[PDB]
């Protein structure tokens, strides 16, 4: 799925792929990829290497290539996120977060049907009206 | 294999030398005096570096053997020329092949 | 060869030597092109351009021989191109306008800046001295000077002959005299070499009053003959084509700064409520809409300016740029004595040619009639071309191009008959546009330009010729079914599109099902990648669908494989190989995301039992020995080598024990996955309850429990210290027993302590401790 | 679920963070969609005239029979592609433009005088003769037959024009049209009506429940309008109304020849046809609304398919009524002995409950 | 489903038999049957229930009969008897009988319909009903049965006039030209001429006759009479490659190659025989490219034969039959231009060689290159 990535991250590992170049399938082998990553900076484990590579030889094309790091690159994604968790609403700083600023949440992203929003307070169980920013969208899954 | 008639004399100092680009003007002729190539109809010098397995063996030995401003005749034998197994459409099998050369630059 | 005017017999053979010599080399024959260079030279084929006393079809055999060898092939590539509009986002991009100045009046169409991506025109010079193997690739180079000279002298003078209307014609006839140079002028308009100056004399040879730049009658006005009148509106109808492509490129350039400016107003109209929510927090709930909605929607309800229902939040100050905008298109459009305009005298032209009299070519009725269709309807143009129409930024410009001429490549090869010298070519040019980053960073680009329906025209041809006398050319079919997933692989809407072609992909499913390492090379694989792990896509398949691959699977069932049993496996009464295959793109269908379809698990289940041979035949149920001893006997086959293999690695031999332990390990799978979900059990659902009963009556529970205890192989030490270790894909898999726990959860499930205790001591614990024994150096 | 909520909110980004050709891109669809496809001009009336014109041609020296104008021309190159013999009817961009052209050009569409009426009639009159004085009434006949029995486009556009030339019970084009397939003993036509008659979509609840869960779970409408049940009802709408212009005005010449055809080899019995479809619509019917009796309330998506229903059915009994009106024995006695008793027993049903 | 005979397995022992097959069949000549009355007079009337009548096989010439052992077995016009070749129409399975009912003078009461009513065959002396095997295309065997299935109904639809003269036409030409090859196998056999009988007058007359029955329409006509005569010409094609017709023109002319020249002919025939050979090899040819011309289907068919009609493309009594045929079928079929090989391609080359300068073979050679829009590179 190429929602994960962005046209401009997959730039980036295009001309790392690039670096061996000769039409993807020369010159890439379980070692020669093991240094690409080198190039990002991320630092895999041994096992993580060839746990990967007997999921998709040696030779590794470039669509394999990118079918096996975008699932696992959707990753440290609460890095950037944890700042937008308090730049939506509620900058007044008493602290109290509002059921009526709530009322944006419901809104139907392809439904437009309405009644479920009040089910939303009732899956919310009232273990100690007030419900933290990052864990309004946590405890329901997982 | 190959042996040539100047038709008009050249300079008879300056020969092709080692690595240097040579630019020809030539006519092919098959043996019963078919045409079957001319840069004149193309209206285009020819240019080809020396020594380097760019053309055949008759005409690299040929336009070694030319001087600077020359016109010479040059018969190639099958053997230094497409072989015995032709020029696939256009030169039929063990064809000795006839080029009117002239060197018009060395470069 | 003027005396062959007298000689009627050898000009008819003459004529027919140079049709061969247009037929060897057609359709881009660029090593038969270099060889007729040979045969008829550039004087050759100038003098006989510029006779006027050649015998008419020798004139009409030398234009067309001209223009197959050396004109023929990059007009083509422009063509197949002409109707798609690549603009690069560029500074000499943004600078065109629709109309040149003030005055709104058309320029000369073609003459201008157009900035959309072309084709290149490469050629090799003809040399048969040279020993090099890259002049066969481009067509023979020509004089494209020279020739542009001599064909507008040639159609200048032509038109001062034809007004006087002489008794001398070149060539004997008006035909002969106009069809084949009008003909090579078009392709020469065509491959865009006239530029400026050469196109503005030629559009007054045209028409001299409309096209005249701010008596003499041109061309349109000549009272030409039929085929000469075809092939004006052939050159009418390029240039509108040259006008549309204007309009769309004007659209582009005022789209960049529009765009700018849109984006500008929304962010600032976001941070306007960013720091203002606290004055109202009811309108910032209204207000925020906008920038929660997808970018494709908040782009449509701000492009709300017409009409007066004027709920988008853009302002006037931006509405009215857009406004003026789109009348200034319509006006260029024609949308609302003298026509003065390329719209008017084409809507006259034509209508005045049908009613001087009868014509009696089909053709020319339809090339007249659909040219005064585009000419009444200018805004049916854009709707048809503005989807075709994508954008890239400059730094894409040269990959985009790179993946054009391979795109072009695979386009030009649709029109040959495939063999060993076109594989290789089709391979590469998809190798090169799965290494072109441009396919993965624009798919919507990719799907405009419909690769994946030429790849599938291809594989059509392919699997046409040689279906029924044994596939030919499975390595084409391999590429071209990879290339295929990788395409649905890429992006929903991708998988979308190539979901509207599973009816063809379930006719031929059978293709290389058989053919070991050929998995994920298959039409059935593609298929099956066309509704993987998309919910709508699964819930829009149809149940006639569905019973293409149930009756396939029980003809696997009741029918040995003739390939098989022809390299020489022992001939039982199905097919374990291809069975799987077929259970596998049920599997996918039935599953989505973790869950099961209700609408196509239920059906699954019904035509699996309406096809009682679609279990294999240890499941039939009459002398079936059941699913344990079944697997069990297969534990017993592949351990003896006269029946597992052919009776003289996995690419060359067929393990007949493996296969039919994952045939038995694939439709268990299969049922389980197609059991109901336990929140509709728990509801009480009567199909669910039914459906349900009916899976767990299909497999006893203790022909699942007796398979999870079947033991394993253990690699083993020998006395040097060698791994010996069986081949996984000979013996009894880890992965075969995945199933019969799934199916056994899903369906008769674990609810009663002293039945878990029993599966745990049975089945678990001696998976668990012949796996924790190989936690070894060696073993691990 | 759990993922449709969370990924989208965060995950997406607004506009103004797109790059300029992404956001360039996505306006060009955009713009498209609402203002180029929204754009309408009419030309049609205007484009006909000019085609119907004979240019100076009785001021031409042609010393010989009268040329046959543009229009005459278009409609000979139509018809005689349709009656050459082909496997199937091709897919034709010019026969869909010209027939959709031709067809607007009959109609140009509080209480309006008599003198307005006879105006508009009038107008009418002399709006469809421009056509079926060229030869347009044998062509829909001759595009219907070669069909084949195969619902697309070309068929499509072929019954609407058809409508067009036929709105008002024309008389003279009912004449031409029985004239025809008399003189052509034409049994493809018959035997293509059937076809599409047997082609005709009806109700579909599977599918209405597959689209129903498919909306609630949030996966997005893929289609503006849900065109998948009752697939296509306008065909279904104009093939049966094309069959009752056959017969307004109690055209009995029509009304006998529609259940029999006695010159021709073969028999189609199109009354009986038509009273097979309506009794398949009733039973579409039943089912959706036996789907919808337990729910108290129907949700605009199942009240418009009961609406894309019920006109299908109003227009099938309207064009049954039109087969029988006057004294039509023959019709009358082979709906007495079909199973129109069937379908009325069951809309009986439905009336007295939905009511 | 339609009663038929089985198709051209090569031997009329086995496609004496009689059974019931679906599809494509409908529209072929051997599914066809003529219901001939057993009155001379008023034999044109309209047929009752009841009214016995024979059943005729058109393109076999056989007649429906019940054999001694219980069995339904086409056999000839030299043996069908009324007592074993009668069968009637009948509605329904009741046992009453029609009884003797006075033979009417004129067109009659219409009674049976095509299609709309439902007959039932039965032999008019054993009267058993004629009823399927039920068991193993299809080949549902057609047998007699006491009483039958209640499945036993069929209907009719009159066959076209076109088609039924097609149909005839078929087995008058098969058998003639079954004749005319046992006579040449005699004569190969060395038969006495006089003995063996050669029909060549009757062979050139029904040469003329087929190829102006394969005249495609001239170019005079209007649009829909030239689109009916195609109709026609396609229909005719159809219906002779149906009924093995192609092939028996091909074995006369493989039979008639073994003689070198006329001369050589002439030895072993007549000279009656002899004058007349030129002419049948060349009308033999242009029946055979006129059976395929414009027929995709005919010239797919004759792919698997084209290999062996280039083989006598050197022949100087030959040469302009099979350059014509091999440029009809190379114009229309794809699927017969991949058998052309470099062989053939050197063979058609050497024709200009050795015979001159002929457009015709420029001609193949273009259909060689280019088909349909689609280039042969190799």
């Amino acid at each position: 799925m190429a929602d994960q990535l962005t046209e401009e991250q997959i730039a980036e590992f295009k001309e790392a792929f690039s670096l061996f170049d000769k039409d993807g399938d020369g010159t890439i082998t379980t070692k020669e990829l093991g240094t690409v990553m080198r190039s990002l900076g991320q630092n895999p484990t041994e096992a993580e290497l060839q746990d990967m590579i007997n999921e998709v030889n040696g030779t590794i094309d470039f669509p394999e290539f990118l079918t096996m790091m975008a699932r696992k690159m959707k990753d440290t994604d609460s890095e950037e996120e944890i700042r937008e968790a308090f730049r939506v609403f509620d900058k007044d700083g008493n602290g109290y977060i509002s059921a009526a600023e709530l009322r944006h949440v419901m809104t139907n992203l392809g439904e437009k049907l309405t009644d479920e929003e009040v089910d939303e307070m009732i899956r919310e169980a009232d273990i100690d009206g007030q419900v933290n920013y990052e864990e309004f969208v946590q405890m329901m899954t997982a | 294999g190959v042996e040539i008639e100047t038709i008009s004399p050249g300079d008879g100092r300056t020969f092709p030398k080692k690595g240097q680009t040579c630019v020809v003007h030539y006519t092919g002729m098959l043996q019963n005096g078919k045409k079957f190539d001319s840069s004149r109809d193309r209206n285009k010098p020819f240019k080809f570096r020396i020594g380097k397995q760019e053309v055949i063996k008759g005409f690299e030995e040929g336009a070694a053997q030319m001087s600077l401003g020359q016109r010479a005749k040059l018969t190639c034998t099958p053997d230094v020329a497409y072989g015995a197994t032709g020029h696939p459409g256009v030169i039929p099998p063990n064809a000795t092949l006839i080029f009117d050369v002239e060197l018009l630059n060395l470069e | 060869i003027l005396e062959l005017t007298e000689q009627e017999e050898l000009l008819k053979f003459h004529y027919h030597t140079l049709r061969l010599y247009s037929a060897v080399c057609a359709l881009g024959n660029h090593r038969v092109a270099h060889a007729l260079c040979s045969h008829v030279d550039e004087p050759q084929l100038l003098y006989a351009i510029e006779n006027k006393y050649m015998p008419g079809l020798l004139r009409a055999g030398y234009y067309d021989l001209l223009i197959d060898i050396h004109l023929s092939s990059y007009a083509t590539a422009r063509l197949m191109m002409n109707n798609e509009y690549i603009v690069p986002m560029t500074e000499e991009t943004k600078s065109i306008t629709l109309f040149p100045d003030e005055n709104k009046k058309h320029g000369l169409p073609g003459i201008g800046l157009s900035t959309s991506l072309r084709p290149r025109m490469q050629f090799s010079s003809p040399s048969f001295v040279s020993i090099s193997n890259e002049c066969y690739q481009y067509s023979p180079e020509f004089p494209l000077d020279i020739l542009k000279s001599k064909t507008i002298q040639m159609l200048t003078e032509a038109v001062k002959e034809g007004s006087l209307h002489a008794r001398d014609p070149v060539g004997g006839t008006t035909e002969f005299l106009f069809v084949p140079l009008i003909k090579l002028f078009y392709t020469l308009l065509i491959m865009g070499i006239f530029h400026n100056e050469d196109l503005k004399h030629i559009l007054q040879l045209i028409e001299p009053s409309v096209f005249k730049e701010a008596p003499k009658e041109g061309l349109l006005q000549m009272k030409l003959p039929e085929p000469v009148k075809l092939q004006m509106c052939l050159l009418l109808q390029y240039l509108c084509d040259c006008q549309v492509r204007h309009r769309i490129e004007a659209i582009v350039a005022f789209s960049d700064d529009f765009v700018a400016k849109l984006q500008d107003n929304q962010r600032f109209r976001y941070n306007e409520v960013m720091q203002a929510l606290n004055m109202s927090a009811a309108l910032t709930a209204r207000k925020t809409k906008e920038f929660r909605s997808p970018p494709q929607e908040q782009i449509n309800m701000l492009l709300n300016f017409k009409d007066d229902k004027s709920e988008c939040p853009c302002p006037e100050e931006i509405r009215d740029q857009l406004l003026d905008f789109h009348e200034d298109l319509m006006t260029h459009c024609g949308i609302e004595k003298k026509s003065s305009t390329l719209q008017q005298l084409i809507s006259e032209t034509m209508v005045r040619w049908a009613q001087e009299s009868v014509i009696e070519d089909p053709e020319l009725v339809r090339a007249m009639f659909v040219l005064l269709h585009r000419q009444y309807d200018g805004i049916g143009g854009l709707v048809r071309a503005l989807p075709k129409t994508y954008t890239i930024n400059g730094v894409s410009v040269e990959d985009t191009i790179n993946l054009l001429a391979s795109l072009g490549q695979i386009r030009s090869l649709l029109s040959v008959r495939m063999g060993k010298e076109e594989e290789k070519l089709m391979i590469r040019g998809l190798g090169d546009i799965m290494n072109n980053k441009v396919f993965y960073q624009h798919p919507n680009l990719m799907r405009a330009l419909g690769m994946h329906e030429t790849v599938m025209e291809v594989m059509v041809n392919v699997l046409g010729g040689g279906e029924s006398k044994e596939i030919t050319f499975p390595k084409m079919v391999a590429n071209c079914c990879r290339f295929l997933c990788y395409f649905c692989r890429i992006s929903r809407q991708n998988q979308k599109a190539m979901f509207d072609h599973l009816s063809y992909l379930l006719e031929n499913s059978s293709v290389g099902l058989a053919s070991p390492a050929m998995r994920g090379s298959t039409p059935l694989d593609v298929a099956a990648a066309s509704v993987m792990d998309n919910n709508e896509l699964a819930l829009a398949l149809r149940e006639p669908d569905l019973e293409k691959v149930v009756r396939y699977l029980a003809g696997c069932g009741l029918q040995s494989c003739q390939m098989l049993v022809s390299k020489g496996y022992p001939d039982i009464g199905w097919n374990p190989v291809e069975g799987e295959r077929y259970l596998d793109f049920l599997r996918f269908a039935v599953f989505c995301n973790g869950e099961s379809v209700e609408e196509n698990a239920n059906v699954v289940v019904r035509l699996l039992i309406r096809r009682p041979e679609c279990f294999g035949p240890a499941l039939r149920g009459e002398g079936g020995n059941g699913l344990l001893a079944a697997m069990e006997e297969a534990i017993k086959i592949a351990e003896d080598p006269s029946r597992d293999g052919p009776s003289p690695e996995e690419d060359d031999t067929i393990h007949m024990g493996n296969a039919i332990m994952t045939f038995y390990s694939a439709l268990i799978d299969l049922l389980g996955r197609c059991a109901p979900e336990m929140h509709l059990i728990h509801a009480g659902k009567g199909e669910a309850i039914r459906i349900r009963s009916i899976l767990r009556s299909l497999i006893p529970l203790g022909d699942l429990v007796g398979v999870i205890s079947i033991a394993f192989q253990m690699p083993t030490i020998a006395k040097d210290g060698n791994v010996v270790e069986p081949d996984m894909s000979a013996g009894f898999c880890p992965d075969h027993k995945a199933a019969m726990v799934l199916f056994l959860d899903r369906v008769y499930g674990i609810e009663v302590q002293d039945f878990l205790l029993h599966l745990l001591e049975v089945g678990f614990l001696p998976d668990l401790r012949a796996a924790a024994s190989l936690d070894t150096a060696a073993l691990s | 679920q759990r993922k449709r909520a969370v990924v989208a909110c965060f995950r997406m980004a607004p506009l103004y963070n797109l790059p300029r050709h992404r956001a360039v891109n996505l306006f060009l669809q955009g713009y498209e969609k609402s203002w180029i496809e929204t754009e309408e001009h009419y030309f049609e009336d205007k484009l006909i005239e000019d085609l119907a014109k004979p240019g100076a041609e009785p001021p031409e020296e042609d010393e010989g029979t009268k040329r046959v104008d543009p229009l005459h021309q278009l409609i000979l190159l139509f018809s005689r592609t349709a009656l050459t013999e082909k496997c199937k009817l091709e897919e034709d961009f010019l026969y869909m433009a010209y027939a959709d052209i031709m067809a607007k050009s009959c109609h140009d569409e509080e209480v309006k005088s008599f003198e307005e009426k006879e105006m508009e009639k009038q107008k009418l009159l002399y709006q469809q003769a421009r056509l079926h004085d060229r030869g347009a009434a044998e062509m829909v006949l001759q595009t219907i037959s070669a069909s084949k029995g195969e619902t697309g486009p070309m068929v499509a556009a072929t019954l609407k024009l058809g409508i067009a030339i036929l709105n008002g019970g024309n008389s003279t084009v009912q004449q031409k049209m029985l004239d025809y397939l008399k003189e052509k003993k034409d049994v493809g036509f018959f035997q293509s009506l059937a076809g599409l008659m047997q082609s005709c979509s009806v109700l579909d609840l599977n599918a209405f429940e597959r689209q129903n869960k498919a909306e609630g779970l949030g996966m997005v409408t893929e289609e503006g309008s849900g065109e998948k049940v009752l697939q296509d009802d306008e065909f279904t709408c104009d093939l049966f109304r094309f069959l009752q212009l056959l017969c307004e005005g109690h055209n009995s010449d029509f009304q006998n020849y529609l259940r029999t055809q006695t010159g021709n080899n073969t028999t189609v019995n199109i009354i009986i046809s038509t009273v097979d479809y309506l009794l398949r619509v009733q039973e579409s019917i039943s089912d959706f609304y036996w789907y919808y009796s337990g729910k108290d309330v129907i949700d605009e998506q199942g009240q418009r398919n009961f609406s894309k229903a019920i006109q299908v059915a109003k227009q099938v009994f309207n064009t049954l009524t039109e087969y029988i009106q006057g004294p039509c024995t023959g019709n009358q006695q082979s709906l007495a002995h079909s199973r129109l008793w069937d379908a009325v027993v069951g809309f009986l049903h439905v009336f007295a409950h939905m009511q | 489903e339609c009663l038929t005979v089985p198709s051209g397995e090569h031997g009329e022992e086995q496609r004496r038999t009689v059974h019931y097959e679906g599809g494509a069949v409908s529209v072929h000549a051997r599914s066809l049957w003529r219901l001939e009355t057993l009155r001379v007079a008023w034999s044109g009337s309209h047929i009752r229930w009841g009214q016995p009548f024979r059943l005729r096989h058109v393109t076999t010439g056989k007649y429906l009969s019940l054999m001694e052992d219980k069995n339904l077995l086409l056999m000839d016009k030299e043996k069908a008897d009324v007592k074993s070749t009668a069968f009637t129409f009948r509605s329904s399975k009741e046992k009453l009988d029609v009884g003797v009912r006075k033979e009417v003078d004129g067109m009659g009461t219409s009674e049976i319909k095509y299609g709309d009513s439902v007959c039932y065959i039965q032999h008019v002396d054993t009267g058993l009903w004629l009823t399927y095997q039920s068991v193993d295309s299809i080949q549902r065997k057609a047998i007699m049965h006491h009483e039958g299935h209640m499945d036993d109904g069929i209907s009719l639809s009159r066959s076209q006039h076109e088609e039924s003269r097609t149909a005839r036409v078929i087995r008058s030409t098969v058998f003639l030209f079954n004749r005319f090859i046992r006579g040449l196998d005699a004569l190969s056999k060395k038969a006495k001429a006089s003995t063996v009988d050669l029909p060549i007058e009757s062979v050139s007359l029904s040469l003329q006759d087929l190829i102006g029955y394969f005249h495609p329409p001239d170019e005079h006509l209007e649009h829909e009479d030239k689109q009916n005569r195609l109709r026609a010409l396609k229909n005719r094609q159809n219906l002779f490659q149906e009924e093995g017709m192609i092939n028996l023109v091909l074995e006369c002319i493989d039979r008639l190659h073994v003689y070198s020249s006329a001369a050589h002919f002439a030895d072993v025939a007549g000279r009656e025989a002899g004058e007349s050979w030129k002419s049948i090899l060349n009308s033999l040819y242009e029946l055979l490219a006129a059976l395929i011309r414009g027929n995709r289907k005919n010239c797919a068919q004759f792919s698997g034969s084209l290999d062996w009609l280039i083989s006598r493309l050197e022949r100087l009594e030959a040469s302009s039959g099979i350059l014509e045929v091999l440029h009809c079928v190379l114009v229309e079929s794809p699927e017969a231009l991949n058998i052309i090989k470099e062989g053939h391609i050197k063979s058609i080359i050497s024709l200009l060689d050795k015979h001159g300068r002929n457009h015709k073979v420029l001609d193949v050679l273009c259909s060689l290159c280019v088909c349909h829009g689609v280039a042969v590179r190799s």
